[PDB]
């Protein structure tokens, strides 16, 4: 499945935000009637009414969930430093169009 | 042929020899009713000879079927790999002279 | 029965004893599109019911999809029955027979294997990609098969961890997705009571991935425990819908107050969700216990330390709990087998339910007549031996036990495709494990060993030396049309036999494969794609027949249909000289072919409706609208057969003593077809003369079938032949950038794009287009290449068109290998194909007429 | 239907020679138009994007996103245009402005 994940260019923007990238929804119910005697306790109250709905550091994690490999993670096992290849996802990936012959080969 | 052997397989083509030197178009096409036929003919010449007198083998023979199916007549004589191809049958081309073709013609009419 | 069966949280013999009380048994299949989430859902759920299974960490294990290739793709193939016990909110424990569908549109067959053994359809939607191609097209098999529908709205989670929706923007983008599956079902069903609102808890909100499942119900539960006072029902009854929260009267109003407040499902439902999302996934080392003690949710230190997508899984499975909603959902909206018995009968079995045995079975009591039906074919491991899979109907089958099985001919009439057979042992089939039991009751899936003899695709289980009226059930209707040729011969023939036999096989193992031999002894088989033939041809090298198999190039079955009217009164006598019938060709209005093959008209209906509807909808005359005698080469078949002999003429009485072999010589020459022996499409056939020999030696039989399939084939051919392409739908989710590419790829081969609409809430757009199946071979490949693999593309048959060419143009010069211009695709299609089934290089207009 | 060490690659082992347009010319791929290529300078593959996503933003973007985007290039096209300022050329920096890193740039990038 196409992830769509839309990524943040500004860190002022709130980070449950209808980004312009998301195409806009067109908008437009067996109902109760309002009339009826349903109340609700004073005990009762949204589940995290006192938690906020964003954080300075929530659009962050949420990038850090499509993040490559090594950064998806939180916690890990360190690595021989001849273990990192820091290019070889360079040549996993499709050569840029315009190349010359040698580099393609 | 299929009276005698029978075939349910249609393995009759697995061992068709066939001229390998002409090209895939140039040689025999193994179809069905071409391989049978030339498995028939084979089978009836070898029971005609005894098999103590002589042996006909299919490995050291070839058989070449030409029908509405195969249009090359392909054989093998004195060393000569000859593959006859009528006029009349996939030709629809101008031919020039080339060295190492016979054209064939009709002694009565003296058409190629 | 004992045995080894792994740890579960309920005990087998509860298990079996729910099967016994039909009451508490729902039988769904969970369907949808491809890659929206069912198989993880089960796999969820077998996770609540069985401790000991657990999911990975890194791969998302899918306790279904068990077969090699269903592995290695990572896309369903075949249907994964699944049989649980799962307790409901108010902890009642019902028993549910689960048939994990594939998503694939290719493998929609294997849907409808699951859409007749089952009461209940519950369709998975993607909460961001929406309603796609084949959640359309599998609300309108349900709906017109007549199962009760719901609806699970899966991976919400993107709408907060991929799309970052605003709540109120996720809200909006769930009511479209109601709102447009509801248009659906109306379109595709005239009644309204079924309407989908997740008010009357026919929705459920789910997200596999993190074991999210909820409905209205089952939250509003969650405050229920959370905060005692509050009654749950009322509270879900509030809960969704535009209806607004205020808390200085606690009161739930249609009017906004403050004309900024949210919803109620926005502030009780989406906001928290959000909340407990963002705080793990942004702010779980600084924030996280804070929020999962106000939750009541204890994580030990070792759970603490996971990375966020298990993280989540688990303070989500903490949170929620069991999927409670969902059985809410399958509870009070799909009816048991007890309820739903009535429908299926109804719909399903021939005899009706007005037949005795239609009535005994209406009760779906274990303790009656044994009426069985099975719809799948499940190989073994070893791939010798097939397990035929369905539900018991009526009575209770037990092991060890003879049984007549009847196969697709058997008829009261002609009984000669049954065979009795000694069922070897039962299985209630779980995804990875069966549980062997010595009885199954009615109501209930069962996989039957050893009846797989004499069945290929369907059976009728029944009891022997009883029910000596009974009927098969109705072969499975499919979704789409198998239209992908492929001809199958071996490497080595001295192996033949070993292929024939793996043929057979996978005849059984694919619900719609067609497997023949055509005339030039060329093995043939009929698939829906380039997918599910790769499938196919894996199963028939791997599974079944480990032998090497050449396999030709894929082309396409074409059709055959006339443009007008035949030039000359086309006719034909029997050998005998005598008999002779004179008819004439014209091609059908338009969409009458469409309204025959949809089930519009049926030829079972009454003389007085059916020319009454062939009168007003179609303006004919009434004499024409009376005479019309059969509905092209099968039941609802897309030709007509009429006859114009005005009874003066000729004797209605002494026609009608052949009508029934003139209508089986219509019929198979409908089903041949004379340019490259193919079906007849679209064509009217009327008789204008018929002499009928007086005696009846010397009619009937082998003299008057023939001649009307040779006076049929002369009435096609003098009118003008064509042939039909089949054309595909595709449906192509492809970003906005791409969307421009797409109609490139869609140049080169033939393709029209009818829309290009964007997805409403997601940054992609789905363009749909019209491309010929002959062009189609690798398509999928093309655009998936040439857009970096960002556009993915899904096609399935959609209708047939005439190919541009005319095949009768013998003034076409073709050669052998090259891809011929548009103005005579038809004459290449005609003399090729004539040549792979093995007849004549071309046909000749007067090859069947009597002059020459 | 039909020795010597060589320590450079030879263009005949060369693939993608591709007839096909549709594999020639592949359509890259456009991230939202936020993601890059790993490696390539970010500049440069801002110049040489499709510029499809701009059109699609201005297109939809209200009048306050519009301003809020707008503000947001103006301080990073301050900060990078501080950077290059501060990023002098060895000779270009001021003679006051010439610090020992610039005056071993200047040392090191000319000919003497």
């Amino acid at each position: 499945p196409n992830v769509v994940f839309i990524k943040t260019e500004d860190p002022d923007l709130p980070a449950f935000y209808f980004d312009p990238l998301i195409n806009p929804i067109s908008h437009r119910e067996p109902l109760p009637d309002d009339d009826e005697e349903f109340e609700l306790p004073e005990f009762v109250e949204p589940f995290l009414k006192d938690t906020p709905l964003y954080t300075d550091n929530t659009a962050n994690g949420i990038a850090l969930l499509w993040a490559p490999r090594p950064f998806n993670l939180r916690s890990g096992r360190t690595r021989r430093a001849l273990d990192i290849p820091l290019v070889k996802n360079w040549y996993r990936e499709h050569c840029p169009a315009g190349q010359p012959v040698k580099v393609r080969v | 042929y299929l009276t005698e052997h029978p075939d349910p397989n249609n393995e009759n083509i697995v061992g068709y020899n066939n001229k390998k030197c002409w090209p895939r178009d140039a040689r025999m096409r193994l179809m069905k009713h071409d391989v049978n036929l030339g498995r028939a003919v084979f089978w009836d010449i070898k029971n005609r000879l005894p098999r103590s007198v002589t042996t006909v083998q299919w490995e050291n023979s070839f058989v070449s079927v030409y029908s509405k199916d195969n249009p090359n007549l392909l054989f093998n004589m004195c060393g000569f790999e000859c593959r006859i191809l009528p006029k009349c049958r996939t030709s629809y081309e101008e031919f020039t002279h080339k060295d190492g073709v016979w054209n064939l013609q009709n002694e009565v009419t003296k058409e190629r | 029965m004992e045995q080894t069966l792994p740890v579960t949280v309920y005990e087998m013999d509860f298990l079996a004893d729910l099967m016994d009380n039909s009451e508490l048994i729902r039988n769904v299949t969970l369907c949808g599109h491809l890659h929206h989430g069912k198989t993880c859902f089960v796999d969820c759920l077998i996770e609540q019911t069985h401790p000991e299974i657990r999911k990975r960490y890194d791969q998302d294990l899918c306790y279904t999809d068990i077969l090699f290739t269903e592995q290695e793709r990572g896309v369903g193939i075949k249907s994964t029955p699944v049989t649980v016990v799962l307790p409901d909110t108010k902890g009642k424990s019902y028993l549910f027979n689960i048939m994990d569908t594939p998503g694939h549109v290719n493998f929609s067959d294997e849907v409808t294997a699951g859409l007749r053994i089952s009461d209940g359809v519950v369709l998975f939607i993607d909460a961001a990609e929406g309603v796609m191609l084949n959640t359309e097209r599998l609300i309108k098999h349900a709906v017109q098969e007549r199962l009760a529908v719901t609806v699970c709205i899966n991976k919400i989670d993107r709408l907060i961890l991929e799309l970052k929706l605003p709540p109120t923007d996720a809200y909006y983008k769930l009511r479209h997705i109601v709102d447009e599956v509801n248009g659906l079902i109306s379109m595709y069903s005239t009644d309204e009571n079924l309407i989908l609102s997740p008010l009357l808890g026919n929705v459920c909100f789910s997200s596999s991935q993190y074991s999210i499942c909820f409905t209205l119900g089952s939250f509003a539960k969650i405050y229920a425990d959370t905060f005692g006072d509050i009654n749950y029902q009322e509270f879900a009854k509030r809960l969704w819908g535009d209806i607004y929260f205020n808390p200085k009267t606690r009161k739930f109003t249609k009017k906004a107050p403050t004309s900024s407040s949210q919803r109620s499902f926005v502030e009780f439902i989406l906001e928290p969700l959000y909340k407990i999302l963002a705080q793990v996934v942004g702010d779980v080392d600084t924030s996280l216990p804070r929020t999962l003690d106000e939750l009541g949710i204890h994580l030990t230190k070792e759970e603490l330390k996971l990375n966020i997508r298990p993280l989540l899984r688990l303070v989500c499975k903490k949170f929620f709990g069991e999927f409670t909603g969902f059985v809410d959902m399958c509870v009070q909206h799909i009816p048991s087998p007890k309820v739903g018995a009535k429908p299926k009968i109804e719909h399903t079995y021939t005899g009706g339910v007005d037949s005795d045995l239609g009535e005994a079975m209406s009760d779906c009591d274990p303790d009656g007549p044994l009426m069985c039906h099975t719809t799948k074919m499940y190989s073994t491991d070893d791939g010798v031996q097939f397990h035929a899979f369905g539900r018991v109907l009526s009575g209770t089958i037990h092991a060890g036990q003879p049984v007549k099985v009847l196969g697709e001919n058997y008829t009261l009439e002609d009984e000669e495709d049954s065979q009795i057979c000694t069922v070897g042992r039962l299985w209630i089939s779980v995804a990875r494990y069966h549980i062997e039991v010595n009885r199954v009751p009615a109501g209930n899936w069962v996989l039957i060993e050893g009846v797989d003899q004499p069945i290929v695709k369907t059976a009728t289980i029944t009891e022997p030396r009883g029910n000596e009226e009974a009927q098969i059930f109705r072969p499975l209707k499919f979704n789409t049309t198998s239209v992908i040729k492929i001809a199958v011969e071996p490497v080595n023939p001295s192996e033949l036999p070993k292929m024939l036999d793996g043929l057979r096989k996978v005849n059984k193992s694919y619900p719609s494969l067609t497997t023949k031999v055509e005339e030039s002894g060329e093995h043939v088989i009929l698939g829906t794609g380039e997918l599910y033939l790769d499938c196919v041809m894996h199963d028939l090298r791997k599974m079944y027949s480990e032998i090497d198999i050449k396999v030709a190039d894929p082309v396409v079955t074409f059709c055959e249909t006339v443009v007008e009217t035949s030039s000359l009164k086309c006719f034909a006598e029997t050998p005998n000289k005598k008999n002779k019938i004179t008819m004439i060709a014209e091609p059908l209005e338009k969409g009458l072919a469409e309204d025959i093959e949809n089930e519009v008209v049926q030829i079972t209906w009454n003389r007085k409706k059916l020319g009454e509807f062939f009168q007003t909808k179609y303006d004919w005359d009434l004499l024409a609208a009376r005479s019309i005698w059969a509905f092209g080469p099968d039941a609802t078949g897309p030709n007509i057969l009429v006859d114009d002999t005005l009874p003066s003429e000729v004797d209605k009485a002494l026609l009608g003593s052949v009508k029934d072999s003139i209508v089986q010589g219509f019929q198979w020459g409908t089903r041949e077809g004379p340019l490259c022996d193919e079906l007849i499409r679209n064509v009217k056939f009327k008789i204008l003369d018929a002499v009928v020999a007086q005696e009846p030696l010397h009619r009937g039989g082998g003299q008057i079938i023939p001649t009307a399939r040779r006076v049929v084939y002369s009435a096609f051919l003098m009118a003008t032949p064509r042939l039909m392409e089949p054309y595909y739908f595709v449906e192509v989710q492809a970003p906005a950038d791409c969307v421009s590419a797409v109609y490139t790829v869609l140049a080169r081969r033939r393709g029209h794009v009818t829309q290009d609409a964007p997805i409403p809430g997601s940054p992609l757009y789905t363009i749909k287009a019209f491309i010929p199946a002959i062009d189609s071979f690798g398509f999928e490949t093309d655009l998936r290449t040439h857009t970096q693999g960002q556009a993915f593309s899904l096609s399935v048959f959609h209708h047939w068109q005439i190919v541009p060419g005319d095949p009768l143009d013998k003034s076409i010069v073709i050669r052998p290998l090259e891809p011929q211009p548009a103005p005579h695709l038809a004459r290449e299609f005609m003399i090729k194909t004539r040549r792979r089934k093995g007849l004549s290089e071309d046909v000749s207009i007067s090859k069947f007429f009597d002059d020459p | 239907y039909l020795r010597k060490f060589v320590f450079e690659w030879d263009a005949s082992e060369d693939t993608s020679i591709d007839y096909n347009p549709l594999y020639k010319e592949r359509h890259q791929v456009q991230l939202l138009g936020r993601g890059f290529i790993a490696g390539i300078d970010l500049k440069q593959q801002k110049r040489e994007q499709s510029r499809f996503y701009g059109d699609l933003m201005e297109k939809r973007r209200t009048l306050e996103e519009k301003e809020q985007e707008e503000a947001r290039l103006r301080k990073l096209r301050k900060k990078e245009a501080k950077q290059r300022w501060d990023d002098r050329h060895w000779s270009q920096k001021k003679l006051d402005e010439m610090t020992d890193r610039d005056w071993r740039i200047f040392r090191e990038d000319y000919s003497i």
